[PDB]
Order: C-alpha cells, then structure tokens, then sequence
RNA sequence: GCGAUGAUCACCCGGGUGGGUACAAAUGGCAGUCUGACAAGU
RNA sequence: GAGUCCCAUAACCUUUGUACCCCAGAGUGAGAAA
C-alpha cells in the first residue's frame, strides 16, 4: 500500500512509495475537479480519499516543493484567492483549509467563470465570486476577513490589486502570496530583475516580504513571494 | 468585431500576410478553420492567424479558447479577402495556421512574428 | 495517405501515453530560494538550520522540510530499481513520440510532391533535399 | 392446475424492481441539479418520489407546507424541519417549468409502477397458494416460486430427483458444514412438497 | 517554557535522529538521485 | 451623531458611533483592536433582515451599481430625527447617491474610514448577535451563487445536461417498454395466442387488452378504433377457435394492470420526445434546424456538452458515433468509415449512392458552424436563422449532386 | 427416546490474509476522433 | 477520396461497494449414536 505521510504544512499530505506524489484531502469524495488520479488509504482502519496536485498546472503547488518555509494558508482559515481562472487550483486550497475554513475564489472571464461556479456547488466552503479584482468594492458584501491573500493574476499593474484588496480584506499580520511572470511585466529584462520591483512596489504597499521562491523546472521565468502585511 | 481580440494595426498586419504567403509556397501552411482547428490538438501549429471581418464571427471563436488552454499565440487580421489571397487560393479564408518545423528555411521569419504576436496578446 | 494516417494514431496514442506518465511522477524542484532579513547583523548571523528549525540534512530536502518539532517490508535498493525504471519508462515515451514525428514530417513532405504543381528541387550544401513551389495561385 | 401465472409474475417482480430503481435514480438526478441536499435528506427512493410530488419549487416555504411534508413519512427524522432550512439556502439552480414537469411526471411514473408491483406481489402470493400450498408454505411464496422457473413447471420439479433439486436452486441459495446439512435436508423436503402440489 | 534538563535535551534528539533515519529511507540515497536527476531533465527539456 | 453604514449578506447593519469624528483620529487601529472596544463605540441603530433571497440579488445588485435601494431608503429615513448627524460610508459612489437623497445627514467617505470598516467586520458575527459565523458564511454562499448566476446571465432555459440526461433516458424507456410488451404477448398469449400473430404493434396489442378481456368478449367488443376492418374481424375468428384456456377475474385484473402500463409508457414516451425537442430547441437551435433534434440530441449526449462539441472539428462531427469502424481501420490501413451517427439525419437520406458520403461531408461541415454560432454566440437570439440559411446551401447542393446522371444519355 | 418419507461423505496472527459466484458504480485501462482543393457543365 | 451496417447507445480487463460461498453432481446410497 501507499504510506500517506504528514507534510510541513498542515492540510498536505505525500503518499510516499513507489509513486509519490503530492496530495490533499478530499473535500468531496468520489469526484475529480479536473481529472487527477485519486487515492484512498485506511487509516484506524478507515479509508480516507485524497486528491493527487500536479505542480505543472498549480502554481501554489509549484511552491511546495520548492521548499517555502510559510504558507499561511492552513485548515481553518479564511483566504482570498485572486485570480481563479477555474477550480484547477481552488479545490486544492479548499482541500487545505478544510470545512471551517472558507475560500472567496474573485474571477473576471464569464467563461472560465462558469467552469467555476460548477464546482462551487460540490465544495460549499468556496465563496464563488465573479468581477473584476481591480474594483474590490464591488465584492465588499461577499467576502469576510482573511488570514491570506494569494494572487495568480498575470496582469502587468497586479500590485496595484493586492494593495487594493489587502487594504481592504487582509487581516494585520496576514498573509501575502504572489505570483509573478516576468514576460508579462517587462520581457526585455531578465527575469530576476522584474522580480526585484515587484517586491519593492509591495513594500511602498505596507507589505514587508519574508522570502522569494523561483518556480523553475516546473516554469520558466516565475517566482511566488512571500510577504507579511504591516499596517502599523 | 469588438470580439475579435487582439487586432493587428496596418503595420504588423503586412508582416502577418509575408509569412503567410512564403508558408503557403513551401508548404508550411493549413487552410482554414477545420484545419487549424486540427494542428492544435496535434500540437503542430506555430501560431494562428484569424479575419474579424468573418460573418458570423463565432465560427471561429472557438480557437481562442484552444489556443490560451494550449498556450499558442493568435492574432486577427482585418478582411478575410486578403488574408486567402496571402494563401494562395481563390476563395476567402478565415483562419490559417503555420506548421511546425524547425528545419525550414524560413524559420527565423516565423518566430520574428511569433514574437510580436505574443507581445500583442 | 493511409500510412500517414496510421503513423499518425500510434503519435497520438504516445503523446496522451507521456502526458499520463508525466503527471504519475514528480520532479524536484531546481529553484533559487532568497530569504530577506531587515538587520544587516541578522544577515551575517544567518543559517540555515536556525531559520528552518531543523537538523542539517533535513534543509536540503527541498519537498518536506519538517521542523524538529514535527520529527519528534520492500528493501529499498528494489524500490530504487522500480523508481528508476518508471522514470526510464517515462523517457521512451517520449523517445517513440518524437520518432513517429520525424517518420510522419518526411512523409507528408512526398505527399506534397504527389499533388499537383510546379516544384524544383533545391540541393544545399550540407546535402539537404527541398523542394520549392513556384508562386502560382490554386483554381 | 396453471402454474405458468406463477413463473410469469415473478419475471415480472423482479423486473418491475429493477426499473423502480432505475427511474427513481433518475429521478434523484434531475430533481438534485433544482436542489442536491433532499436527495441526501430522504434516502428512501419511494419517498422521496412522494417527497418531490409535493416541494416542487423549493422557493415554496410556508409553515402549513412544513406541517404537510411534515405528515409525510415522520418528523422523528427531523427532516422536515431540515427541508425548509436547505430550502431557504441551498446552491440549487431553479430549473424550468418544462423541466420540473418532466420530473414530477417522471416521478408519478416511478409512483405506478411500485404501486403495481406492490398489488402484483399480493397476485404471486395468492396464486402460489392456490397451485402450490405445500411448497409455499414450506419455504415461502416468493422463493418456491422462483424455484418453480428453475425447473421450467411444477411438474418438472416434481419429476426431478431429490439431488438435482438441490442445485436447482443453488445458484441462489434459495434452500439456504452444518449450514449445508440443512440445505439438503431442506432440499428433500422441497421435493416432497412438490410433488404432492403437482399431482 | 525552555526548563529543558540535560537529560531532557537528550531524549528528544535521539527522535530527531531517530525519525531522520527512518525518513532518510523514504528521503533515498545519492547516487540513484544521479542516474534520476538526468533522466528528470529529459522530461523536463 | 455619527452612523456607520454597513452591507452584509444578511443584510443592513447601522451603527452609532458615540464620537462625531471618529474618522478624524490618526489611532483607529489602536482604538479598534478588540470587540469590546468596537462594541462600546458601535451602537446598532436598526437592523432590516433580508427577507428571502430573491430580495438579497436585488438589493446586492443595487450596492453594485451604487443605488439607493429602498430597503436603504426606508433604514435612512427612521433616523433621521437626529438633525445634524453624519454618515460614514464604504464607498464614494454610495455616499454620493446618498447624499443626492437630500437626507439630513453629513454623508463621509475618506480613507481614514477604511480601519472601522477593517475593524467592525473583522468582529461582525460578534456585534450581530443570533447570527453565528456558520449562518453567515453558508448564506453568502448562497448570495454568491445567485449573484454569480445572474453576472454570467445563466438561465434555466439553456442548460444542455438536461438534453443528456433526456436522451439517455429516452433509450431506456424504449427498452423497458419493448420487454414488458414481448411479455404481454406471452402472458395473455396463454389465454390467446392467436394475437400476436396478427397484430404486432405492442400499444395496438394492449389497446386489445383493455376493450376485451376475454375471447367471449371478443363477439360484442368493437375494435374498429384500435385495429382496421380486416384485420378486428381476424381476431374475432380467431377468438372462438382459440387453443387456449380460461383465466381467472384475478388474472384479468392483473394482465389489465400490465396492460394499462404499456400505453402509458407509450403516451410518456410521446411526451419526453416533444419536450426533448423543446429542450433542443432552445439551447441549440441552429443545429436543430440543420440535422434534426433526435440527431442533434445524440451528438451532443456523445461529447459530453454542448461546448466541447463546438470545439470539435467539422471532420470528428462526421464520424462522431463509428470510433470503432474508425480506429480499427486507421490501425489496419484500410478505408475509414464515412457517416458515424449522422446517418440517420433526414439529409443523408434524401441522397441516394455515393451522394450520402459527399452529402455527410457538406452537412457535418455545415453543422459545425450552426453549432459554433449556438454555443459561442454572447447575444444568440432564439430563432434559429442561422442554420435555416445553412439548411437552404445544404439542400442546393444536394440538388445538383443528385440531379446529375453517371449514366450517359 | 434416529434413519430409504434418505444415514454417511486454503493461509497467517478471539482476530487478519487468499480464493470463488451474482449485481451496481468509476471524469479507471485498452483508447488514439478521417483526408484537405478541386468538381460539374458547353 | 473514404467499411454506419463486428450494437463506443457497446465488449473485455482493473478498482471499489453490497449479498453470499470455501462439499461431491446424472453426486454417492445405509449407516448414525453408543
């Protein structure tokens, strides 16, 4: 049998073995999001059924095994996720947080929107909510405070939306997670120096960053900061 | 044609229709919709070239969706007419393809293109 | 054209084949990982088994960094030789893609000739057969 | 002396329970997209058939309604109470009208046919009394007359020898180390009454 | 609250140890890691 | 006085605030930390409960948009005894649309404001009393879900998994109604076996059942509704010479259960066929008009859905339903099938010889472009004029391929 | 206080593994959705 | 140009769940208990 095994971060999990792979609880059994392999393990003996994350297609995923030392997002707790271009991602993080905690998943595009609100129903912890990151007042009602805020938006004034709704969302203290694509912001540089800005533009924001992390062999040209939010 | 997105100005599109057109002699080029719509699920398409003026424009809006889940670049040009003329055929053309092949001899060409596509999208 | 199409299946069927296999495993990641520090003391102070909290060896496993709190029947040279042979399956799939690729180019390069046309052929130096159609629109 | 009713109904109740099933699963479906949680709610197929007869729309909640479901099936399960609080909040989308009329006459369907079976099953019951009262009464209506089908006609299962008679029905267990002295025991028994119903 | 004995600083680095070697299996050796790293890449490219 | 205006999925909260210009302090942080302190400088002044969730859509809409809905309205107007008193606001739209109400309040929404509204909502389920934290984050999951339907313009009207689950039960429902007909032969075959032989459509078959029990029935029953004249005087006949025997009231009743269940099965069956159609109808219009419903329902049952059809290719749409013929034959290297499950399109059945795999061809290709334009298309209007127009080019080449002789004249 | 109205006839540590028959499910596998510019008339 | 017509509306294999089994079959044919 597979040895599932704890991980650093609470809510991951390995199953170690032959094949290993990370993997997060499922929060709705019998179904996958987007046609991952599935595995259940009896633990006492009572099988529990797990979902396998690919790296190559999360970006939050891409940072686990990259080694980064503080996620805040952690079961029972309450994250915005920006950027939800589907639940490729956001099941996962529903995953982690698990049944007290909530996601409040912001996408602009009707179509990948659609796909998401298809899962929403099966995952009722996820807040689905459909509008424009750059406008957060318009999803002020919806959305509670939040330990973490996490960002996948490629968009070229990104900081601008992180200032914007961790003004307005992030609890002091609370977490800060971005991911970068150097191409979209300036291609002509190389892409240690696009990052560097990003990192100085949070900090004007009241941001203080606490580590920074290179996404390579699973893509080419990104990196996921870590940062604290210091309102005093 | 405020759905057809991007749309390439007056400059790039004549950058556009030369390598259309040398594609087509050597044989480097698919005609049509429902032949792109193929070199995508095979993975052999350099990129993809598409006319706004094409009634009704949804006959080819389902390449996009293909093209961003595939990661290949598109673009729009802004009559149909001229775009099959850039082929090589008689009859107006909405949607072209360029072949992967990193072997031919106007590969350097390809990718200037390639290049100012993705920078447009 | 039936041989076209029959190089063409078997391609596709690898393809699918490598895209399963490539998720099945999993890669270590080869990243910089930089670490900010306000105090230039702090800096010059810094290690890395004090700001992770963990034994030596345990910092460099980049996937499951455990901090000493958390840490308090195969023989395994069998489970490597499996491990390795799952990764050295993954690559021959890989490898018989690209083949079908190569064997399926050069045959829709004949049936080009085939059709119909006016082509010259033209010889480089290094040796290379091309062939060139003269610019004459299709009816 | 007909015992061809017998072996007919049969293929029927089986029958009938499997598309019972069947449809009412439908049934759990169609109604699950308007409202997903009742299906967990009421596990109970026929219920919930009933169920949906009744909370068509689930925007429909007054406490007269809560006092009607409430009638239906019993309020120990606390369901009814349940029902209305989902109902008030759920992530159902509203179907149409059409839509909801194909379910609730979909779900009528499933209604007759287990009204039917029910009224079949008392028919096998009568009749098996009526040919064979002696093989009835020793193993039961239904299962004597599943045994009667194997055979093909009581009176293929009285010719048959008391041996063969055991593996008649062996496939089903339907007589069924101990445990297997029983079985043939019972198996010669069955024969007895056999014959004495065929002749 | 840190009131660690010497003693109490001995038991629990024997479980540091002790787990490390039990995950060092599961974390693998050095050498196949070599043959596997330039497989990875292959994929990878 | 100042009053705080807070949205929440519940609905409206407003708050005292005991000091006038608590947005003018530079230490709201410090001040605000705890929800103690929030609870004694916040004092709820009324409190207006949303009442169902189509009020909740409404009302959230409104907030989107920045008006003043009348739920807002009739919260302001109970405290405007207070002459002289100030509002704090989330949002400047808001406050401007407020302060277009002519209301006596000083409408402020400054930057500084943005820690109470910070504080108050960090310790909301706290200051709302009766409300837990699970009733407030489960009901707005469910004013999400109506929000983000109403956003995408989702209507119950075009949701193709209801034309899935249709077709798929439409083939069950052929099944099931054939066996409990061959039966109905065989069960009531016993007391007159002479039937089938005669009549052979199962609902005609029933029909016979209902009117006459027996074949002593036979002589008086009419049955000139169910059966034409030569064909009711057969069974007549055939009812006095009868090889079979007698049944018993309780066998009549029951084979009459049976029998009233076939045509209503029938009759069902009628009914999920017109409302696949209007299903079909509705969600992909052009299509129907170009194959037909019962052939546009399987393609997109075969897919999976309607998007993924789309994305499909003229060719893959012509051979949709033979992958078998298909992929045996391009692993074999012989000739690959032609027609899949569009063969049964009426098109391909007007044309006759090798016109069908030309005909297949110029309908699949056709088809695509009817269904891109239904699935696709933002603004689609329910009309269908799209696939008529591509109907009209398929049957005027039909017209010239089949007017042309291989025969020389 | 019997019987021809029918006697007789795999593994491991109270527990776990191995095998066998029938039914249901799987967004599990086999498994990869044809070609692509001429054709018809005088 | 080109096999719908060997049910991709399907077959077979794997996994899970449920209900059972670990005897012989044209089964043997006078013992069993003491």
């Amino acid at each position: 049998k597979v040895v599932i095994e704890p991980h650093r971060h609470a809510g991951v999990y390995i199953a170690r073995g032959k094949e290993d792979l990370l993997v997060t609880k499922n929060m709705a059994p019998g179904e996958s999001v987007y046609g991952e392999k599935r595995i259940s393990v009896e633990e006492p003996p009572t099988k529990v059924e797990y979902r396998v994350w690919n790296p190559f297609r999360s970006k939050l995923a891409a940072g686990i095994m990259g080694g980064l030392d503080e996620l805040f997002i952690a079961p029972g707790k309450k994250v915005l996720y920006l950027g939800a271009a589907s639940g490729t991602s956001v099941s996962h993080v529903s995953d982690v947080v698990g049944p007290e905690g909530v996601v409040y998943a912001v996408e602009f595009s009707h179509r990948p929107g659609r796909e998401l609100i298809s899962m929403a129903k099966k995952r009722p912890n996820i807040i689905p909510i459909i509008e424009d990151a750059r406008h957060p007042q318009k999803y002020r009602m919806l959305i509670g405070m939040v330990d973490c805020v996490f960002a996948d938006v490629a968009q070229p004034d990104q900081a601008r939306i992180i200032a914007l709704n961790s003004h307005m969302f992030l609890k002091d203290q609370g977490g800060v997670v971005i991911s970068i694509k150097a191409n979209c912001i300036d291609s002509t540089v190389d892409a240690e120096t696009v990052f560097a800005r990003e990192v100085q533009k949070l900090r004007e924001e009241r941001i203080k960053p606490l580590e920074q992390l290179t996404l390579e062999p699973y893509e080419r040209d990104h990196c996921i900061v870590v940062g604290r939010y210091m309102r005093s | 044609n405020p759905k057809a997105f991007p749309l390439a100005d007056a400059a790039l599109t004549q950058q556009i229709l030369d390598v259309v057109q040398q594609a087509a002699n050597l044989r480097q080029l698919k005609k049509g919709a429902n032949e792109a719509t193929k070199t995508l699920n095979r993975g052999i398409s350099e990129f993809i070239i598409m006319a706004a003026d094409c009634e009704p424009i949804e006959i080819l809006l389902h390449l996009p969706l293909l093209c961003e889940d595939k990661n290949v670049p598109y673009v729009f040009v802004p009559s149909r007419v001229a775009l099959g003329r850039a082929c090589g055929v008689s009859r107006p053309v909405i949607a072209a393809s360029i072949t992967t092949n990193d072997a031919s001899a106007i590969k350097t060409q390809i990718y200037a293109v390639k290049d100012k596509i993705e920078t447009l999208l | 054209t039936q041989d076209s199409n029959y190089v063409r299946t078997l391609r596709q069927i690898e393809l699918k084949k490598l895209e399963k296999g490539a998720k099945q495993l999993m890669f270590k990641s080869s990243g910089n990982h930089t670490i900010f520090v306000d105090s230039r003391e702090k800096m010059n102070e810094f290690t890395p088994e004090k700001f992770f909290n963990t034994t030596s060896e345990m910092v460099n496993r980049s996937e499951n960094r455990l901090t000493k709190d958390q840490l308090a029947i195969m023989p395994k040279e069998s489970l490597d030789k499996k491990k390795l042979k799952k990764f050295k399956q993954v690559k021959q799939h890989l490898q018989r893609e690209t083949q079908l690729k190569q064997v399926q180019q050069r045959m829709d390069a004949q049936r080009e000739l085939l059709k119909k046309g006016s082509k010259k052929k033209i010889v480089d130096s290094s040796g290379k057969i091309s062939f060139k159609w003269k610019k004459q629109r299709k009816r | 002396k007909n015992d061809n009713h017998i072996i007919q109904a049969i293929a029927l109740l089986d029958q009938l329970d499997k598309d019972i099933n069947t449809f009412a699963m439908r049934v759990k479906e169609w109604y699950g997209w308007h409202f997903p949680e009742l299906a967990k709610l009421v596990p109970d197929n026929y219920t919930f058939a009933k169920l949906v007869l009744f909370i068509k729309d689930k925007a429909s909640l007054n406490d007269d309604s809560l006092h009607d479901l409430a009638a239906l099936l019993n309020e120990d399960s606390g369901i009814a109470q349940r029902v209305i609080d989902n109902a008030r909040i759920s992530m159902g989308q509203d179907i149409s009208e059409t839509d909801m009329e194909n379910v609730c006459v979909f779900a009528q369907r499933v209604a007759s046919l287990a009204d039917y079976r029910r009224q079949l099953y008392d028919y096998l019951c009568e009749k098996m009394h009526t040919v064979a009262p002696n093989l009835s009464e020793l193993i039961g209506e239904v299962i004597g007359a599943r045994l009667i089908s194997h055979a093909g006609s009581l009176t293929n299962l009285s010719k048959q020898a008391a041996s063969t008679v055991q593996i008649l029905g062996a496939e089903k267990a339907l007589f069924r180390k101990n445990k297997g002295r029983i079985s043939r025991y019972l198996a010669n028994k069955c024969s007895m009454a056999s014959r004495i119903d065929n002749y | 609250e840190g009131t660690l004995t010497d003693h109490e600083r001995k038991y629990l680095n024997k479980l540091i140890k002790r787990n490390s070697q039990n995950l060092r299996s599961w974390d693998l050796e050095e050498e196949v890691r070599d043959e596997l790293e330039d497989i990875q890449q292959s994929i990878l490219k | 006085m100042a009053y705080v205006l807070t949205e929440t999925s519940a609905g409206y909260a407003l708050l005292k605030a005991s000091d006038k210009k608590i947005y003018k302090s530079s230490s709201l942080i410090q001040d605000l930390d705890s929800s103690d302190k929030v609870l004694k400088e916040f004092k709820i002044a009324a409190f207006s409960k949303f009442n169902s969730a189509a009020n909740a859509l409404e009302e959230a809409n409104s907030i989107i948009e920045g008006k003043v809905s009348s739920q807002l309205e009739k919260l302001l107007e109970e405290i405007k005894k207070d002459k002289k008193s100030t509002l704090i606001v989330s949002e400047t739209k808001l406050a401007n649309a407020i302060n277009k109400l002519g209301l006596n309040f000083n409408v402020v929404s400054d930057a500084v404001t943005l820690d109470i509204y910070r504080a108050i909502k960090e310790y909301l389920p706290e200051l709302l009393p009766g409300m837990s934290d699970n009733d407030l984050s489960k009901m707005s999951l469910g004013l999400a879900h109506s929000i983000g339907r109403h956003k995408l313009k989702f209507s119950a009207d075009k949701v193709d998994v209801m034309i899935i689950q249709a077709i798929a039960l439409l083939d069950d429902l052929d099944k099931e109604l054939n066996t409990y007909a061959m039966r109905c032969k065989e069960w009531y075959g016993w007391h007159f076996p002479e039937l089938a032989k005669i009549v052979t459509d199962s609902v005609a078959y029933a029909r016979i059942i209902l009117t006459m029990g027996i074949r002593s029935k036979a002589s008086e029953t009419d049955l000139s509704e169910i059966l034409p004249e030569e064909i009711e005087e057969r069974v007549k006949t055939a009812a006095e010479v009868s090889m079979g025997t007698e049944i018993t009231q309780t066998d009549l009743d029951n084979i009459n259960a049976l029998a009233e269940q076939i045509v209503e099965f029938a009759a069902y069956r009628e009914q999920l066929s017109n409302y696949l159609s209007a299903r079909m109808k509705a969600i992909a219009p052009n299509l129907t008009q170009l194959v037909g419903e019962l052939v546009g329902a399987r393609l997109i049952a075969h897919s999976g859905s309607l998007i993924s059809l789309a994305k499909s290719p003229a060719s893959t749409i012509q051979i949709l339903g033979a992958e078998k013929a298909l992929f045996r034959a391009l692993k074999t290297k012989h000739d690959t099938p032609k027609y899949g499950l569009l063969y049964h399109a009426s098109l391909v059945g007007q044309a006759t010889g090798k016109n069908k795999g030309k005909i297949a061809r110029v309908l699949a290709a056709k088809a695509a472009v009817s269904l891109r334009y239904d699935a696709l298309a933002e603004d689609r209007d329910d009309s269908g004029d799209i696939g008529l127009e591509s109907r009209a080019k398929v049957e005027n080449r039909l017209s010239q391929l089949e007017g042309r002789d291989l025969r020389t004249t």
